[PDB]
């Protein structure tokens, strides 16, 4: 009697390296513990006082950021329930662009409180019922917590004040500069129609100087050089070709069949005369700049130099398309001269040297266009990548405001008001659902708690102050990070605001992820290949 | 390599260490959480010696399992502590300590300092002690019925519950006989003088406590009697053989008659020892050392029955039972050292073995509990349960105060602490109230192991305990309903529950103070 | 799980897993031992790791010899070992009833009934079954015929029928010889000696003693007719002094005197024996046999042979008592004052050589209260099998004497107790009626297996038997030759009341505890 | 044994062994799948060797995803797979009833009854049960309400109740739309497209089609109101000749003429499409969408965009 044998049935028929977990203890509680560990890995990065992390992935690439979704991507999350919470966070990133850390924090909190409720004696079904009804109540409530609205997205000061909050959590020290830049870019590329595309905001990261030397450019920048002798143009007449800058050849095998010394003597001169004719037709359309998506031939380059045309070679097709959008041109698959409509224009096209890097700039002078570039300067590539992520946050906030212009107070004010109202709803709801409603409410407290802990103050006093002020009636009051002691202030009057849609989607996705993790009861992992 | 500490020295620190300790402790708790109450289920543990332990006893389980986490080590140690001190509550203590650490995890995650939590816990422990002593009730230890109910309320949670009356009477008789006073010092030594001998076979219903002792021994010579109805008994620590001297007593023979004279001198020495014994006219002689065949001859000539090599513990029990005094020099033997008081010496065959009974004693201050049953494992569990029963009887006879069971005491104390917390205005009110609600785990676990609805029942019970004279209300671990303990009869010893609460709170305090684990370093 | 988070190399079977493990092992043991049951059972051969052969039909021997490493199997082996140590019979039935209780309880536990409720029903059924057992037990004057029927019922299960007809009379006569009225039977007073030369049906009862040794002096007689037996525990070889002595001499003559003197001490005891011999046997008409629990050196052997004494040395501490009960003397540890009253008498003493071994027979005692069963057989495994069988038979007759009652066999008591339990079921409160039903269907495994081993249909045979017992009320069982019901009390098929009671008690207890196990755990690492 | 004397490395289970093995495996599968049954069943999570997650309550999916290597389990997995291929439902119940038949038969076989006799009883009971099933079946006019009750009874077992209340109407309307009276229902005519952006209750029924691809020319419109749809399986990209051809020229001018000529074959089909478009849409009022099962090269895409046609390429044969 010195060995316990596998029980007859599934335990014996299970494969060698496979695992099977069943029940509250082996499955539910272990999943909740994993999600809790995940939320703890990302909690200290939440908010303006949130700290950065230096993640090294399996490829030894370095990420310095406090962006939750980035940290999650670069982590090797292997527990399946944590993977599910990460999927929720990435869905938040896809739908909204900001709020991934809210999703993580809130999901982890809901799951911890769900474990506590299961221990006190509620069933996963009742916990899920209460969580769903409380998420419905939160969605019913949030529209009433909306405090302000944008009222204009063509301005540059209002848009900066609106994007500052989203670009403050990331890059707290320097946020007025970044909000100015991102507002300039967003309103440059904002068309008279209410549709806004975030891929039309381009970001060029050039080593050298620092974040305060960054700038916006109404146009495009390419870390390229020019193929020919011309480097500058002041009234660009750009002609864009998706084809190479070479003589067209057959898609079927072509052979030069010579049968006479005369044909042999004349073939090459005929080729160059053909090239000269092609490029001269292009130059005579007025084009002073040619942009080819393919290669450039030496003879064609020769004749472009002869006829004073700036030649640019863009390897990428997305780059070619975006340049076409920028200049108002059409990519021609043939080397035929462009018509007056197929041509593009720029107030200037020139080659410059930003730092060590050489760049070709298609710059409009007008304060508008279809594409704008943000040239990010910085002393470190990692710093510039973090600032690019902050730019992405600001741009996605602008898009969220184009979709829904409503705003809720930040710094935990909406979360505290939600917690209060949902607690008041659970106190009226009879039956075992009230426990889960009240825990769903208490989960919101995790947001101001995380903000306070990262601010460097006592979260319990901060939360007590917030509850007291929201009981006295102020729904726009949240915590003040610019205070060494626990403090609170008017989030609206301070200008710290979140997006109604951001909160909506974050709450929905976090609740759905928690509820799925709870709905799991048995786990049958396979042998890790 | 230029290290400062040796490799293999790994140092963890901080909230990871705190949460790790708390999780290890609460894991030890989840191991035996279901072994508490009357409706518990057995666990079959496999020893490294090919043995088996089928039990419900928290300390048995935790002592048979092995761990490497130092927090789990500490929890197993406190289970051992509870078992050695009171001999009951070995799983109540584990569960309470786990719940206390669980509720402290909250405050530790919320930036509260472990010393603040610990000071609150100590306040709460003092107030728990106060509340238990206020709600306790006295006992008339002369009331055998009250004592039997006390012992039943302690063994109902164990396998012997089917033979409750038998086991209760056995434990009560054993402890009441082991109760001994000499020179103004009362002594209930149920470890040296209440002996459990497990003889597999037979039936448990024939198990009994003897008015005497029993050993696994036979007569040295089959001509000796095996049945004597008023034996005068002599006990010896010395060999009735002829052994050598402590010095280099080497002899030197040159004469012929000297060899024979020396061997005859040895024989005469044995004769003189045996005559020093016969002069007291005993019927039985019991030795811890050997008895030579010539000594057997002389004793048989005197019509004496001898038992050769008994253990010192068995001899001490025979002393206490028959009223004898162990001697080591038959020359120094006195009538006061002879054992009168045994009413019958019998040596009977139980199965294919010979067992010596010295029963029918009058005023025996020692006893042997003869356990019979299906197997060594069943009898090991019966013996452990009887240890529980006897230790509870002892704790009561020492401190006759009782407290109500079924979680009634836990709920009364939790309510009293919550009521006292409303005057608390500092930051310790929260951990204080938290340990108060952490005492509720005992009725929670009872309801869980009975198979009823914890939420509903615990809510009704917490509400009942807000009324005035409801500190006796608890739950049945057998039906899943709230009852008055005054009507059910489950009353625990105040000493047991005090030791439980104290051990739990101090274990929590220790693991909270702990941080910064270090390891590897070799003594 | 929880235990595996603290001890990673820990093995654990949970609430569903532990019950499955335990019940599976119990049914496996039951499947192996089902064939042992009854006289129509089959003999298993068991080969040690050395190559030694055991032929057995005995449940306990089979258990301990099978090659098994299961915890539940260990539990059941120990309960069976207790059954064997206390009663001598019931090990196969013990294992079978344990397995069947576990199976019949799993029948209801798989449909979600709680094992606690099954065990409550087990307790109710145990109570009613013990009552019915005391009711049906037959209190009978234990005559030689009844004891023969009992010993036959055991030996016919353990060995072949003709050898059983021999061992029956052997065992019954041995017990009826060493038994004193109203005095517990000391089976130690029946020696069991094995001889490996003749057929197995030569196994006999010597109304005396057979020592597995003989005289070591060749001039000593090999046969003595009217013998005085001296049972002694006195060294007759050279004894050195306890305290270190040593001899010191200055001349070879002094050395010679010391050599003659160093033996005077044992020579004196030899002379005491020789003088007693001369005083009790003034001539060579009678004989004198010394049987020493201790040694006898060659000088003493020569001295006793010269006087015509047959001296055996290094006898057994049990043979001291056996010889004083067979012959009738007094066993001595000293020759201080030895008298003819210290001697026993044997109407014949002789020696038997078998290859390299010698045997000494002490027979024709007057009324020996100690005897020996001489197990003769052609093979070591035959001798071992007969030893096991005679153990069973001796225990059976001893138990029939102790319990002046005797219970009918052939599954009769089990059939009747099942019917009584099923008639009692409604008086049981709640779903413990299902535990009662499980107990009854478990009791029914003995007649079922008896039929299965005689080569009959279990259901058909059991229906016939139950029908006959319900129509007539007579205690009927399985007829292993026709498959029909038969009155066991009328045909002489008897079981031990003690054995049945021990079965009920221990099987119920171990099955209850196994059903209530909810976690098997190896975590001692 | 016999087989092991000829093939020493052979594994064999005999009549009591064989039955125990098979029944044990069947009951093990039954014990796993017991929890899938009904709307109150529990969802299992299944993690591949790569780390992919599956949330399922479906018996067939659970069977195929569990990590099992048992012969009886393979037999029962295949019978369940047939159940799923032919009926779509009944896999969990299939496994459960198999396990319970085996267990209830072992109940009598352990007491020495022969499995042949048990199977004879099985045949009798199958006959009577099929009779009783035809008797109790409710022949009903299949109205939208009845079909909704049916689809609810299935979807409520497979997913959450609110999502089931959505999928019920979706499924019932889809089937009631692609079904022609007294014409077997071709479920191929209900496409199933997954989008990974919104909530699970946004799952809807598009009374049309959703292709998982779009136009590859940027100047092509992104929205067309009154559209003529041209479903084609005609290559609109450059096709080389079956027989090896090759081009031979003596001058860059001849090379240019051959470059212009090599595409005339596909240009002609592009012109045919464009002429049809012009004849059916004399203006930009209506729209024209080409959906090609085959490719469309960039030259053809430009030619169609210039005329205002939205061309999708490499559609599905279904
Ligand atoms: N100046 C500020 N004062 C207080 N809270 C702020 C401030 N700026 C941002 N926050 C809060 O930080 C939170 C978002 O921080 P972040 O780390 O970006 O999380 P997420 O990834 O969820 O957007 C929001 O609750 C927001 O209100
Ligand atoms: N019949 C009963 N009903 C309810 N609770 C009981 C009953 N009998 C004992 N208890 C409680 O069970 C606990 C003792 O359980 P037990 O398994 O002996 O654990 P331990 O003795 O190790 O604390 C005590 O709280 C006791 O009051
Ligand atoms: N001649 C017989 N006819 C019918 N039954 C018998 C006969 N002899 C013995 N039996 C029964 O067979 C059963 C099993 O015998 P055996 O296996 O030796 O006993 P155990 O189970 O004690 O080892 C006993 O209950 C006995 O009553
Ligand atoms: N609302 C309901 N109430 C009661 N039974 C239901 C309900 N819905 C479905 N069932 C039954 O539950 C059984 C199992 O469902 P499911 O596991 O999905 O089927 P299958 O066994 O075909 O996989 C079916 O027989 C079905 O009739
Ligand atoms: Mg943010
Ligand atoms: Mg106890
Ligand atoms: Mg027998
Ligand atoms: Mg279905």
């Amino acid at each position: 009697a010195l060995h316990v044998p596998k029980a007859p049935g599934f335990a014996q028929m299970l494969k060698e390296g496979a695992k099977h977990f069943s029940g509250l203890e082996e499955a539910v509680y272990r999943n909740i513990q994993a999600c809790k560990e995940l939320a703890q890995t990302t909690r200290t990065a939440y908010g303006p006082n949130g700290m950065n992390k230096m993640v090294i992935n399996h490829l030894e690439k370095l990420f310095v950021t406090n962006d939750a979704a980035t940290i999650l991507r670069e982590l090797e999350v292997q527990h399946p329930a944590a993977k599910m919470i990460v999927m929720a966070s990435h869905m938040q990133e896809q739908e909204v662009g900001d709020g991934t850390n809210f999703v993580l924090v809130f999901a982890g909190a809901l799951l911890e409180l769900a474990e506590e409720l299961l221990r006190i004696g509620l069933s996963v079904s009742e916990v899920i019922e209460g969580y769903e009804i409380a998420c419905r109540k939160a969605h019913e409530i949030l529209p009433n917590l909306v405090c302000c609205s944008a009222k204009n997205l063509r301005d540059i000061d209002e848009v900066s004040s609106l994007l500052r909050t989203s670009i403050m959590s990331k890059q707290y020290g320097n946020e007025v500069f970044l909000a100015k830049l991102i507002a300039q870019a967003c309103v440059s590329i904002f068309p008279d129609s209410g549709h806004f595309n975030v891929d039309n905001i381009r970001v060029c990261k050039i080593l050298g100087s620092g974040i305060s030397s960054s700038s916006v450019l109404h146009g495009m920048v390419f870390k390229k050089e020019t193929e020919g002798d011309v480097t500058s143009v002041k009234d660009a007449k750009i002609a864009v070709y998706s084809c190479p800058f070479d003589g067209m050849i057959t898609e079927t095998k072509g052979t030069v069949l010579i049968k006479t010394a005369e044909e042999l003597m004349n073939f090459s001169k005929g080729e160059e005369n053909l090239m000269d004719a092609q490029v001269k037709a292009i130059a005579d359309t007025g084009a002073n700049v040619v942009v080819t998506g393919g290669k450039v031939a030496d003879m064609a380059l020769h004749y472009a130099n002869k006829y004073n045309i700036m030649l640019v070679r863009l390897n990428s097709k997305w780059d070619l398309r975006r340049l076409c959008k920028t200049v108002g041109a059409t990519a021609l698959p043939r080397l035929t001269p462009p018509v007056l409509e197929e041509m593009g224009h720029c107030d200037s096209v020139y080659l410059s040297e930003v730092g060590d890097t050489q760049v070709v700039v298609f710059k409009h002078e007008k304060e508008d266009g279809a594409i704008s570039t943000i040239v990010l300067r910085g002393s470190t590539d990692n710093l510039m990548d973090d600032i690019e992520r902050a730019v992405d946050d600001g741009v996605n906030t602008f898009k969220v405001l184009t979709r829904d212009k409503r705003l809720v107070p930040g710094g935990g004010a909406t979360e505290i008001e939600l917690a209060k109202q949902i607690t008041s709803y659970g106190e009226t709801c009879p039956g075992l659902e009230q426990y889960a409603i009240k825990k769903f409410a208490e989960a919101f407290e995790a947001i101001p708690r995380a903000l306070a802990e990262n601010s460097g103050v006592k979260a319990n006093e901060v939360i007590s102050k917030l509850y007291a002020v929201h009981q006295e009636g102020n729904k726009n009051v949240g915590l003040d990070i610019e205070a060494e002691v626990p403090a609170v202030k008017d989030m609206l009057e301070a200008g710290i605001l979140d997006t109604y849609l951001g909160k909506y989607w974050a709450i929905k996705l976090a609740t759905n992820a928690a509820v799925t993790v709870l709905r799991v009861d048995q786990i049958i992992m396979a042998k890790p290949a | 390599p230029v290290l400062v500490l040796s490799q293999n020295t790994k140092r963890e620190s901080g909230r990871k260490v705190q949460s790790g300790n708390i999780n290890a402790a609460k894991t030890i708790a989840d191991i035996i959480r279901t072994c508490l109450g009357p409706k518990s289920m057995m666990k079959m543990l496999l020893d490294p010696m090919g043995g088996i332990v089928m039990t419900n006893d928290g300390n048995a389980i935790l002592r048979e399992i092995q761990v490497q986490h130092p927090a789990a080590k500490s929890m197993i140690e406190i289970s051992r502590t509870q078992d050695e001190e009171v001999g009951d509550g070995t799983t109540s203590v584990i569960i309470l300590a786990g719940e206390m650490l669980s509720v402290a995890e909250h405050f530790l995650e919320q930036q509260m300092h472990p010393t603040v939590v610990i000071s609150a816990y100590r306040k709460a422990l003092d107030d728990m002690i106060s509340t238990l002593k206020k709600i306790s009730i006295p006992v008339d230890i002369s009331d055998s019925d009250m004592m039997l109910n006390i012992i039943n309320s302690s063994i109902t949670t164990k396998a012997i519950s089917r033979w409750s009356s038998l086991a209760c009477n056995i434990a009560l008789d054993a402890v009441k006989m082991v109760q001994f006073e000499e020179n103004g010092r009362k002594e209930i030594d149920i470890k040296k003088y209440a002996r459990v001998e497990k003889i597999p076979g037979g039936i448990i219903e024939d198990s009994c406590v003897l008015r005497g002792v029993m050993i696994n021994k036979d007569v040295t010579h089959p001509r000796m009697r095996r049945y004597i109805k008023n034996p005068r008994i002599v006990l010896l620590d010395s060999s009735l053989e002829y052994k050598k001297g402590e010095s280099q007593t080497d002899i030197e023979i040159t004469r012929e008659e000297d060899f024979t004279r020396i061997l005859q001198m040895e024989e005469e020495y044995i004769q003189q020892l045996c005559e020093d014994i016969i002069q007291l006219k005993p019927d039985v002689v019991i030795t811890e050392k050997g008895i030579s065949d010539l000594a057997q001859h002389y004793l048989m000539r005197a019509n004496i029955t001898a038992i050769r090599r008994v253990r010192k513990t068995d001899n001490n029990r025979i002393a206490r039972a028959c009223g004898a005094r162990i001697v080591s020099r038959p020359e120094e033997l006195r009538e006061d050292d002879v054992g009168t008081g045994a009413g019958l010496l019998e040596i009977k065959k139980i199965g294919d073995e010979y067992f010596t009974f010295i029963t029918d004693c009058k005023d025996p201050k020692a006893c042997t509990i003869l356990l019979r049953g299906a197997s060594k494992e069943i009898l090991s569990e019966v013996e452990r349960n009887l240890q529980d029963a006897m230790q509870v009887c002892r704790n009561v006879l020492l401190d006759p105060q009782l407290v109500p069971g079924g979680g009634a005491s836990e709920m009364a104390v939790a309510h009293a602490l919550t009521e006292k917390s409303k005057a608390m205005t500092g930051v310790e009110q929260w951990p204080y109230r938290a340990v108060a609600q952490a005492l509720e785990v005992i009725p929670r676990t009872l309801i869980q192991n009975c198979g009823a609805s914890t939420i509903r029942l615990l809510t009704s019970l917490r509400a009942k305990h807000t009324q005035e004279n409801c500190e006796t209300w608890g739950v049945n671990g057998e039906t899943g309903t709230l009852v008055d303990m005054k009507e059910l009869g489950i009353w625990e010893p105040l000493a047991v529950k005090l030791q439980t609460y104290k051990t739990a709170v101090e274990t929590a305090v220790l693991l909270l103070r702990i941080d910064d684990i270090v390891s590897g370093h070799k003594k | 799980a929880a235990v595996k988070t603290l001890n990673p190399k820990a093995e654990v079977a949970r609430a569903q897993a532990a019950l499955a493990v335990n019940i599976s092992a119990a049914r496996g043991l039951q499947d192996v031992l089902r064939t042992n049951l009854g006289p129509k059972g089959t003999m298993k051969m068991l080969v040690s790791g050395a190559g030694d052969i055991k032929l057995t039909k005995d449940g306990n021997v089979l258990l301990h010899e099978m090659q098994i490493q299961h915890p539940t199997a260990s539990l059941i082996a120990k309960v069976a070992t207790a059954q064997d140590d206390i009663t001598g019979d019931g090990t196969t039935s013990n294992v079978l009833i344990i397995g069947e209780l576990l199976k019949q309880a799993d029948l209801y536990i798989s449909e979600g009934l709680h094992p606690r409720i099954i065990t409550e029903g087990f307790e109710a059924a145990k109570e009613k079954a013990l009552q019915f057992l005391e009711e049906v037990k037959v209190s009978r004057e234990m005559d030689r015929e009844t004891l023969i029927d009992v010993a036959r019922t055991s030996l016919r299960t353990k060995v072949h029928a003709e050898l059983a007809d021999v061992l029956t009379e052997a065992v019954v006569d041995s017990i009826l010889a060493i038994k004193k009225q109203d005095e517990p039977i000391d089976l130690f007073m029946i020696e069991i000696m094995e001889m490996k030369h003749k057929s197995e049906t030569d196994t006999s009862l010597i109304r005396g003693l057979v020592l597995d040794h003989g005289a070591r002096h060749p001039d000593m007689k090999k046969r003595v007719e009217d013998a005085y037996i001296l049972t002694c525990n006195v060294s007759l070889e050279y004894e050195k002094t306890e305290v270190n002595s040593g001899f010191f001499y200055k001349s070879a003559e002094e050395r010679e005197k010391l050599v003659k003197a160093e033996r005077k001490f044992i020579e004196d005891r030899v002379k005491k024996i020789i003088e007693l011999k001369r005083k009790v046997c003034g001539d060579s008409d009678k004989g004198f046999v010394v049987i020493n629990q201790k040694g006898i050196d060659p000088f003493s052997l020569d001295a006793l042979s010269k006087e015509g004494i047959v001296a055996l040395r290094r006898a057994k501490r049990r043979n001291m008592e056996r010889l004083t009960l067979a012959c009738g003397g007094v066993a001595l540890n000293s020759f201080d004052d030895l008298s003819p009253d210290c001697l026993g008498h044997a109407g014949l003493v002789y020696e038997y050589t078998l290859g390299e071994e010698k045997f000494t027979f002490i027979e024709k005692c007057n009324n020996p209260r100690s005897v020996t069963l001489l197990i003769k057989g052609p093979n070591k495994h035959t001798l071992t099998q007969i030893k096991d069988a005679v153990r069973d038979g001796l225990r059976a007759v001893k138990n029939a004497i102790d319990d002046g009652c005797v219970v009918p066999g052939a599954g009769a008591v089990e059939v009747a107790m099942a019917e009584a339990l099923i008639k009692h079921k409604p008086s049981v409160k709640g779903r413990a009626q299902l535990g009662v039903q499980a107990f009854a269907d478990a009791l029914l495994i003995i007649p079922k297996v008896l039929a299965q081993n005689s080569g009959f249909d279990l259901q058909e045979t059991l229906v016939k038997i139950q029908a006959e017992h319900s129509e007539s009320g007579q205690l009927v069982g399985v007829d292993l030759n026709t498959g029909e019901p038969m009155v066991a009390a009328e045909v002489g098929v008897w079981d031990n009341y003690c054995v049945k009671k021990q079965l009920l008690h221990s099987c119920t207890v171990i099955a209850t505890n196994i059903l209530l196990v909810d976690e098997i755990m190896r975590a001692g690492m």
